[PDB]
């Protein structure tokens, strides 16, 4: 059930590019990013 | 270089999804390509509705 | 919680719809009983969709 | 006479229940106050966007 981290970091980048880094605060992004990583587990 | 629908490729598999408030992203593969892309659900709704519905059917819908 | 305004008699009709569709001889009776118990519980508590 | 057999347009998708491989949507129809169990296969082709919108309304957890 292992997906390469680099591939996950690409996907996160896709998500930033869609939404825009200026559309959320940094902690909003950081909490979501942890959620993003746990959801691959 | 392009990712998502902009690759102009046909949807292969939907591997996974992630919800962010009201935004739902799907993690997908395309036919003929090895990469995994995050695609907003709005970007694939109208092109692939039955594949998306079948993906949701495969999930366990449960309580609490 | 929009579901709270839904009557018991209404849920039973919907159950009868599910039975008419599958229908009764397609499962064992204890199979039906467990599904029915989860059917009633499904209206009362909020759902999560679980990436499997 | 219930479900698609009523020959009415879909109004709203209220709820769903899953039994193994069988998923039923509980829906209302335009001009009708009743709630019907409908197998997703019966509405999948006609109302895919409403179906997807209903699933979007659910909370998809990690867990």
């Amino acid at each position: 059930d292992k997906i390469r981290m680099s591939q996950k970091l690409s996907c996160w980048q896709h998500i930033l590019t869609t939404l825009g880094t200026s559309s959320k605060t940094e902690q909003e992004w950081n909490t979501f990013f942890k959620g993003f990583l746990e959801s691959w587990r | 270089k392009p990712f998502g629908v902009n690759r102009g490729l046909d949807l292969d598999k939907i591997l996974h999804c992630y919800q962010m408030n009201d935004d739902l992203f799907m993690f997908v593969t395309w036919k003929g390509c090895s990469s995994i892309d995050a695609v907003h659900i709005n970007d694939i709704k109208e092109a692939y509705p039955l594949q998306i519905i079948k993906y949701f059917e495969s999930l366990r819908i449960i309580v609490p």
